[PDB]
């Protein structure tokens, strides 16, 4: 697909074919972060498990419904 | 079927609104009071008069990225009581609009990152007793901002990477106390003072790497609960003796990429601690000139 995107837009890599695609995005999808960098913005998933949107790898922001956020990471009561 | 929208916007029925990607200048008109979110990012605003959101008080989530914003009224966001997230990445802010957001006191995540923002004035973040995640990424910072950082005691997360940060003083960061994760990775820190992160009780991720750190970081040893500490890819030679030892929280290190002076008995410290602590290294510690890596290094 697309191999750079615009000064500030982010590419999401993609394997649904047996090849490798990008694809340009100006925020990212659930369960991924914007990871800006000096050279190219990418789309990264996130480390936590069952996170929806995240601060960074191991910190996340929105955790699935049914579950309790607490200082960046899921659990199934509040701790 | 959206009974409570307006051209050419959606409404999922779940009171979220779109109106993002239409090419807008301003807040559409005709949009219900019932909204509780609004996505209006990827836009054409470049302005938000005053009372631009008067007709949205129970208003929770405001998406304003990529537009070309460069001015907010200092009213514009008047009556938002309830707002919990507001994203303003991606557009032409020169300063942190300190007075437009004084009065979002639920606010919980606040994005300025990668806009042109070269200032954040004294006042900043004053009434933003909720705050958690705070963005500066990808700015224009030459300093941290102490006095306005120092008004979020709830504050979890904060980046100021990808900025033009030098130095950072003694105590910068000292009524941060619920914070979690700090990154200052992709400045250009040379000096960091031996007291710059007194107050951070609770840190457990510090990323440091892509600096121009010459001399390790002594002020590391103000964080107790540090799990994750990156320094990679700076200018570091040498750690001083017993650094490690008071650091019983750390989990993994990260000293790739860093020219190490591998004489004895200066190395001695570091690798054998990188030996017994093998399991926290993550990558490998190499040698100036040789690229032996510095666990393989023993002194008699």
């Amino acid at each position: 697909g697309c191999l750079k995107c615009s000064p500030k837009l982010f590419i999401l890599l993609e394997r649904n074919d047996i090849r490798q695609v990008g694809v340009c995005l100006p925020s990212c999808p659930p369960g991924y972060f914007d990871a800006r960098n000096p050279d190219m913005n990418k789309c990264i998933k996130c480390k936590i498990e069952h996170c929806e949107a995240c601060f960074s790898h191991n910190f996340c922001t929105k955790c699935k419904e049914g579950l309790y956020l607490h200082k960046g990471r899921c659990y199934p009561a509040c701790p | 079927m959206d009974p409570l929208c307006a051209a050419p916007c959606s409404c999922d029925g779940d009171r979220r609104v779109d109106c993002s990607g239409k090419g807008l200048t301003a807040v559409p008109e005709g949009l219900s009071a019932f909204t509780q979110a609004l996505d209006i990012s990827m836009n054409n605003i470049t302005q938000l008069p005053e009372g631009a959101f008067k007709n949205f008080p129970f208003l929770e989530e405001l998406q304003l990225a990529g537009n070309d914003l460069s001015f907010i009224h200092p009213k514009a966001l008047s009556g938002l009581k309830e707002l919990k997230v507001l994203t303003l990445q991606n557009n032409q802010l020169k300063t942190v609009p300190s007075e437009a957001i004084r009065g979002l006191s639920a606010l919980q995540s606040l994005r300025l990152d990668a806009n042109h923002i070269t200032s954040v004035p004294e006042d900043s973040f004053e009434g933003l007793v909720q705050l958690r995640h705070l963005w500066l990424d990808d700015n224009s910072l030459t300093e941290v901002p102490v006095h306005p950082l120092s008004n979020l005691p709830t504050l979890q997360a904060l980046t100021l990477a990808l900025n033009k940060i030098s130095s950072i003083p003694d105590f910068a960061f000292t009524n941060l106390s619920s914070l979690v994760v700090l990154h200052l990775h992709n400045n250009k820190i040379r000096s960091l003072s031996q007291h710059c992160f007194d107050g951070l009780d609770n840190l457990e991720t510090l990323d440091l790497n892509y600096n121009n750190l010459g001399e390790f970081p002594q002020a590391i040893k103000a964080l107790p609960s540090l799990k994750e500490l990156a320094l990679d890819t700076n200018q570091l030679k040498s750690v001083p003796d017993g650094i490690f030892d008071r650091l019983t929280s750390l989990q993994k290190i990260w000293l790739h990429t860093n020219p190490w002076d591998c004489s004895c008995p200066r190395i001695d410290y570091l690798s054998r601690w990188l030996n017994k602590n093998s399991q926290k290294e993550q990558g490998s510690a190499k040698c100036s000139g040789s690229g032996k890596p510095v666990r393989s290094i023993i002194c008699p």
